[PDB]
């Protein structure tokens, strides 16, 4: 269904489509400069976000399944609630405050804590 | 039972064109410089067939050097505001200038040359005289290809530029390519080993110019022996104009060349060497810079000979330059304190071609791109597609 | 009016150049006109 | 070798058609490595697609071309007079190159009966000790037709040939020539000569004959 | 513009050889184009003999050793030129000769597959003939009419190919089938030419057909009179 | 170390002895502006083939298997044919037509079906 095709959809359905933005997310003298500096904006916005997937246990694409438990003050929601009944652009402007802190205990309380972990578990 | 897989890093290139970046070891100042030591890698059974008359390389060579040498005339000294006598090569011309105040006025006693002379380029184009800081050393530039791209290399002795190349290698950077402006005669460029060897876009079509490489280089010099003065005339405000071959080695390599002639005209054909027919001053004359000053020599004593199946040369001066037939752009030569002596090696010819067993051939000019050509033959651009799909029988473990 | 141009020379190179009603149709625009005056409709 | 069997091996068409030739290889031909060519009578063929979609530089839109393993079929939309003619599907997948049998497009028409004549031979060619006795088919369609010669009621065959115009631009009609041949002893001694013709565009098969003498 | 012009009609006997020329024009050189040598046999499907290909000889292997393919660069006299030689012909070699031309610069062509490849440029053609028999001119007999009728006249016991028809010098186009030549028992070519003409012109106007055969430099010009 | 682009000439499976030389290898005032857009591309270059090595599940260099079946359609040759027989300028060239096929089928052939079921399955 195209590019942003499930932007009003439920966040269940749209999760289908995630290649199709994922995929037209990077998009394959003067004057000509105006351009120049697009394309450079362009991969600075998108290593942007794939520095955090690479501090998060993520890399993989698209989807990710962590260790940070839901936090219930953090939109505390029925799971069908979420997904069955609520778009994404629902949902990023509900857990807003929650983000950040999301965001940083994604890269300390999962990763930070899981190598190190391998790291000790992998001595024998 | 056999699946996908994906290889990364597969050697497959394409053929591509591309901007190239610059490596030097004025103008060459700002370029990123070389590798202490480059690497070069053989392709083994390999062939890649090559098309010098279709490189991008050349016409962006070439496009950067014109864009380059008016940069070189953007800071310097503009000369808008600019009676003689003596057969005299110059002509002592005096001329009314404005001084630093614009009511004020100076006589003023200069030096140009019969060619520069109202000088002839107001009739054409307004004029810049070149910065005196600046020189035009002819030094050795490397052209390289990025990231995701290669360079081939035909590592062959001989070669005419076309067709397939047995041996082929890849290298990020061309070898230092001189970027000397000579005409007719090409000066310090590439030395072909062994035989000498023949290359034009066409042969049959005689319009096409005919590109020769020696083998065995030329020894030349050429110098202005007259002690010349300069006097920095006050033009202000701050700005100021300053005002005024061997026969026994060129034989043995003509020798050569009607051996490298071969079978491309027949055997029994009668080869005649002419000067020029004519045309703008830049093809008539082996024009060159030395030294600063730029040289026009008359080449009618190299080439005159009729060569059966079995040396000084005259020298003029232009104070003043539109090199590449860029018209609106004029440059004037601050003269050189001194006299001028050079010494270069000529390294091959460029020639044309007449319209029995009659053959006549003249010193080249035209377009400046072919003596690019005498250095960029061996060397095309290729883009890197290192992804691959393929079977081998390996599943993805679940 | 076929006009001439004369390339004085103000050199040097440079060169400069030296030396009317206009209709519609009226049928279309009484058309669109009423076309405009109703597309006003409430605002006024 | 790689064999290439082509078909249909003759179609009829109009103008403004789409018309469709089909082509199988002995093999299965992955690379798509087939091209197409159209070939007039009398001149060069001409490279129309190569690789299956591809369509050389100059040849028209209306021609494209379609691989899918071992079948490929090179089909011609909005048929036009000047493609008319012969095609050939050749494959290059393996040493060496390939060609197919062929086929060929002719134009459609109304079906003609053939205008019958035969020729006894020339008094003159029995001086020089030959007989040579034709049959003519005129201005008719479709090209099949079967000739037989029967002299003093009696078959005879090895002895005749035939030979066929291509087709009239202006009528979509053919002609045919059998000549018959034999010695000159062999002819006095026969008694009558007859020419039989069975085509689709006459009810009984027609038979136009001549006794020696007239 | 490429074009491709091979060398002229040639008639030889079993067990000769034969070379021929084709002058590539266009081509810049064989270095960036391929030269491919086929045959179409007298109304048949056609037949790859060899190649020349990055200066490489090659034939098939039911022509294989049997023919010999040249090719020489550009020179300043004369575009580059590819010569097809064909030792100890037999009847079955009687064909048409192609010369084909196909751009060898790309890899990604897909006009070519390592060597074996498609026909980008073609030529007009070469007939070479391969029988025992010796040049003779045609005995032309006439075709008379008798009892719309028709007429015409019988070419017989040529070789080689071709004869060309005409009547009344070119007077007479109009429903005039002059069918191609039909090669005999005896390796000699025979063919007959009618008209078709309102019967009731047979006694106004007289029909004469006009044969000309430049191989034995024969014309002969034969009356058709109605019997 | 036969060098960049070095087993060109040779077979496939000798070539992907020699991958990771191709692969380092591969990002390795006017006038200085002509290399700054060289320098700009290379990463675009670069990024837009691992964001296809990144939406196929692999990421992880140089070689990749895969859940996609070859279908015969595809090539019909056995392994030996291609592996020993054959460089990868060769293979390129008869695959050309099927490739953004098999590119399409990769993402969503596996990781679009496979990523999701990981989340079924990582659940219990
Ligand atoms: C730019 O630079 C480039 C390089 O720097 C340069 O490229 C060079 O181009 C030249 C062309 O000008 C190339 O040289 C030519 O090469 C041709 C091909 O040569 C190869 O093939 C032949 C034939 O091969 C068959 O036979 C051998 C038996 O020896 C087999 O083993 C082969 O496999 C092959 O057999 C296969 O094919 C058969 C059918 O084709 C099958 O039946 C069979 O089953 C097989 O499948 C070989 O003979 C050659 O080998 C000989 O030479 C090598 C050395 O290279 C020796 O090792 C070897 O032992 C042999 O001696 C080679 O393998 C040549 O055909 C061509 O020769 C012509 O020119 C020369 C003059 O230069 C003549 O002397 C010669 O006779 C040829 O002229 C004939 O053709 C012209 C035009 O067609 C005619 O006008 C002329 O009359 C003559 O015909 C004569 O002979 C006919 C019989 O052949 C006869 O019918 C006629 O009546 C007449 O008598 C030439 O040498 C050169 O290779 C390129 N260089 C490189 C590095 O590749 C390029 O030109 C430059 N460009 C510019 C613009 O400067
Ligand atoms: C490098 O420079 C050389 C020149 O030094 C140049 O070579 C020239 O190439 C051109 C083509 O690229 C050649 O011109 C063609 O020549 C053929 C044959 O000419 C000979 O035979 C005819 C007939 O006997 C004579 O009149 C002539 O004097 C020669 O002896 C011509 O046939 C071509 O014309 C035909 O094609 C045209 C297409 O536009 C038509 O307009 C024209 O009417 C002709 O059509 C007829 O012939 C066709 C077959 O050719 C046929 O298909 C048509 O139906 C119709 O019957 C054409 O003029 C020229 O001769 C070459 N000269 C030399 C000295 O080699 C190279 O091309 C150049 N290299 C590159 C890469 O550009
Ligand atoms: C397997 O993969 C190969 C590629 O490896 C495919 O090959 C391509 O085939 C297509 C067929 O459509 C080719 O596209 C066509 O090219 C024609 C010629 O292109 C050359 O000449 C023109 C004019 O000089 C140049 O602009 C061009 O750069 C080339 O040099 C064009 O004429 C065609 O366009 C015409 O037709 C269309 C019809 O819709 C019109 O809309 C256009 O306006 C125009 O009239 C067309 O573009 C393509 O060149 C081939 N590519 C390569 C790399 O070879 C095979 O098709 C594929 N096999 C299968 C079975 O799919
Ligand atoms: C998701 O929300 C629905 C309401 O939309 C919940 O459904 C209720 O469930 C309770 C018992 O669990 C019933 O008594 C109610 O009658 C249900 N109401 C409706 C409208 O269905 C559902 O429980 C929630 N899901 C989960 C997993 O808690
Ligand atoms: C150009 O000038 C150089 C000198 O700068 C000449 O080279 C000299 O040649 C002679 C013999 O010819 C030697 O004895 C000298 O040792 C050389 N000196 C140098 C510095 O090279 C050269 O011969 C001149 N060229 C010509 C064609 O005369
Ligand atoms: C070609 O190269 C020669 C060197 O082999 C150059 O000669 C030098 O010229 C510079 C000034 O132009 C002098 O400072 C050197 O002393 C010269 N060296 C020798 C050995 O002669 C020559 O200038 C070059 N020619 C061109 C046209 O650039
Ligand atoms: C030319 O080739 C033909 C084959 O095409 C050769 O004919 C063969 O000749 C031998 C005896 O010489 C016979 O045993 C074969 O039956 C013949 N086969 C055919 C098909 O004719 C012929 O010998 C060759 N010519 C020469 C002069 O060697
Ligand atoms: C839940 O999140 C809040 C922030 O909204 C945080 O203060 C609290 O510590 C979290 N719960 C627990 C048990 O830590
Ligand atoms: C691949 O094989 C399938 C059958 O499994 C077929 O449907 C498809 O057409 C084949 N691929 C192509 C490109 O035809």
């Amino acid at each position: 269904l195209g590019f942003l095709g499930a932007a009003g959809s439920t966040m269940g359905a749209a999760s289908m489509t995630l290649t199709v933005q994922a995929r037209n997310l990077l998009s394959g003298t003067v004057w000509g400069i105006k351009q120049l500096q697009a394309r450079v904006l362009a991969v600075e916005r998108y290593l942007r976000d794939q520095q955090l997937l690479g501090i998060w246990g993520c890399s993989g694409k698209l989807i990710c399944c962590t260790n940070v438990p839901w936090n219930s003050s953090w939109s505390n929601r029925n799971l069908s609630e979420i997904w069955d009944n609520m778009t994404w652009l629902q949902w990023d402007k509900e857990i807003s405050n929650y983000t950040q802190i999301i965001y940083g205990l994604l890269e300390e309380s999962q990763n930070q804590q899981e190598k190190n972990e391998q790291d000790l578990l992998a001595l024998d | 039972n056999l699946w996908v897989t994906v290889y990364y890093g597969v050697p497959v290139w394409k053929d591509a064109e591309t901007t190239l970046f610059c490596a030097s070891d004025w103008a060459t100042h700002a370029c990123v410089p070389t590798d202490p030591n480059p690497q070069e890698i053989h392709l083994e059974n390999v062939t890649e067939e090559f098309n010098m008359w279709k490189n991008n390389m050349v016409e962006q060579m070439h496009t950067d050097i014109i864009s380059l040498w008016d940069q070189s005339l953007k800071p310097c000294v503009k000369l808008t505001p600019l009676q003689c006598t003596n057969r005299g090569e110059l002509k002592n011309c005096s001329f009314n200038m404005t001084t630093e105040l614009r009511d004020k006025k100076q006589k003023v006693y200069s030096l140009f040359y019969r060619l520069d002379v109202r000088l002839i380029n107001c009739n054409t184009s307004a004029i810049t005289q070149a910065c005196p800081k600046v020189s035009f050393e002819p030094i050795p530039i490397h052209y390289c290809a990025p990231a995701g791209f290669a360079i081939l290399k035909c590592k062959d002795k001989k070669f005419n530029g076309t067709g397939p190349c047995p041996s082929v290698s890849t290298v990020q950077c061309t070898h230092g390519i001189k970027p000397v402006v000579s005409t007719q005669l090409l000066l310090n460029g590439s030395l072909a080993e062994e035989e000498v060897m023949i290359r034009s876009e066409n042969i049959t079509n005689n319009a096409k110019n005919i590109l020769v490489q020696f083998n065995t280089p030329v020894q030349i010099n050429c110098t202005r022996p007259n002690n010349n003065t300069r006097k920095s005339i006050r033009i202000g405000p701050g700005q100021a104009f300053y005002a005024t071959v061997s026969k026994a080695t060129w034989n043995e390599t003509l020798g050569k060349v009607v051996k490298q002639l071969r079978k491309h005209f027949g055997n029994n054909t009668i080869i005649r060497f002419a000067n020029s027919s004519g045309g703008d001053l830049e093809v008539t004359t082996h024009s060159f810079n030395c030294g600063g000053e730029f040289f026009y020599c008359n080449t009618s004593g190299l080439f005159n000979s009729t060569w059966i199946s079995n040396i000084t040369l005259p020298c003029r001066i232009k104070q003043i330059i539109n090199m590449w037939q860029r018209i609106g752009q004029a440059m004037y030569a601050p003269p050189i304190q001194g006299v001028i002596r050079c010494v270069s090696n000529i390294t091959g010819l460029i020639l044309t071609r007449d319209g029995s067993t009659t053959e006549t051939f003249r010193p080249g000019g035209g377009d400046m791109r072919d003596n690019w050509r005498s250095e960029l033959y061996k060397y095309k651009v290729v883009k890197i597609e290192p992804l691959g799909v393929a079977p081998t029988r390996c599943k993805r473990r679940v | 009016n076929n006009n001439t141009r004369k390339s004085i020379r103000i050199g040097p190179g440079q060169a400069f150049y030296a030396t009317a009603h206009c209709n519609v149709s009226k049928a279309t625009w009484n058309e669109t006109l009423g076309k405009v005056v109703k597309q006003l409709r409430k605002h006024f | 070798d790689i064999q290439m069997t082509q078909s249909p091996s003759t179609l009829s068409a109009s103008t403004g058609d789409t018309v469709r030739i089909s082509c199988r290889a002995s093999q299965s031909i992955t690379g798509n490595w087939v091209a197409w060519y159209q070939q007039r009578p009398g001149k060069a063929p001409r490279l129309l697609i190569y690789r299956g979609a591809a369509l050389l530089g100059g040849v028209p839109s209306r021609f494209r071309g379609s691989a899918a393993g071992t079948d490929f079929t090179l089909t011609i939309g909005n048929l036009q007079a000047e493609d008319f003619g012969t095609f050939y599907c050749q494959q290059y997948d393996t040493y060496p190159g390939t060609f197919g049998q062929g086929t060929k497009v002719e134009v459609k028409r109304t079906v003609a009966a053939p205008s019958v004549f035969i020729f006894p031979p020339s008094d003159e060619q029995l001086k020089s000790g030959t007989a040579s006795v034709v049959c003519l088919l005129n201005n008719f369609y479709p090209r099949e037709a079967k000739v037989q010669w029967k002299v003093d009621n009696a078959l005879q065959s090895g002895n005749s040939q035939e030979s066929v115009t291509e087709q009239d631009s202006k009528d979509s009609t053919y002609s045919l020539s059998s000549t018959l041949t034999l010695s000159k002893a062999d002819y006095e001694k026969h008694k009558v000569y007859a020419c039989e013709v069975t085509h689709q565009g006459l009810s009984s098969p027609v038979t136009k004959s001549f006794n020696r003498g007239e | 513009q490429i074009h491709l012009v091979q060398s002229g009609t040639e008639v030889k006997k079993p067990g000769s050889s034969v070379t021929v020329s084709c002058k590539a024009y266009g081509v810049n050189t064989f270095g960036l184009y391929a030269v491919n040598w086929v045959r179409q046999a007298p109304g048949q499907s056609l037949e790859y003999i060899g190649q020349i290909w990055r200066w490489k000889s090659s034939a098939s292997h039911h022509f294989r050793g049997r023919v010999l393919i040249s090719a020489v660069d550009l020179t300043g006299s004369s575009p580059p030129i590819s010569s097809l030689e064909i030792k100890n012909l037999t009847s079955d070699d009687t064909a048409v000769y192609f010369c084909t031309t196909t751009s060898t610069y790309d890899r990604w062509s897909g006009l070519h597959h390592d060597g074996v490849m498609a026909f980008s440029s073609w030529g007009q053609g070469t007939l070479i003939s391969v029988s025992a028999a010796s040049t003779k001119g045609p005995s032309v007999f006439p075709l008379a009419p008798s009892s719309t009728a028709a007429l015409g006249c019988l070419v017989k016991d040529y070789f080689p190919e071709p004869v060309t028809v005409s009547w009344n010098s070119g007077a007479l186009t109009s429903g005039v089938h002059t069918f191609p030549a039909v090669l005999q028992s005896s390796g000699l070519y025979s063919l007959s030419s009618v008209v078709t003409v309102p019967s009731s012109s047979l006694g106004t106007q007289t029909y004469i057909c006009n044969v000309n055969h430049k191989p034995s430099n024969t014309k002969v010009d034969k009356r058709v009179e109605p019997k």
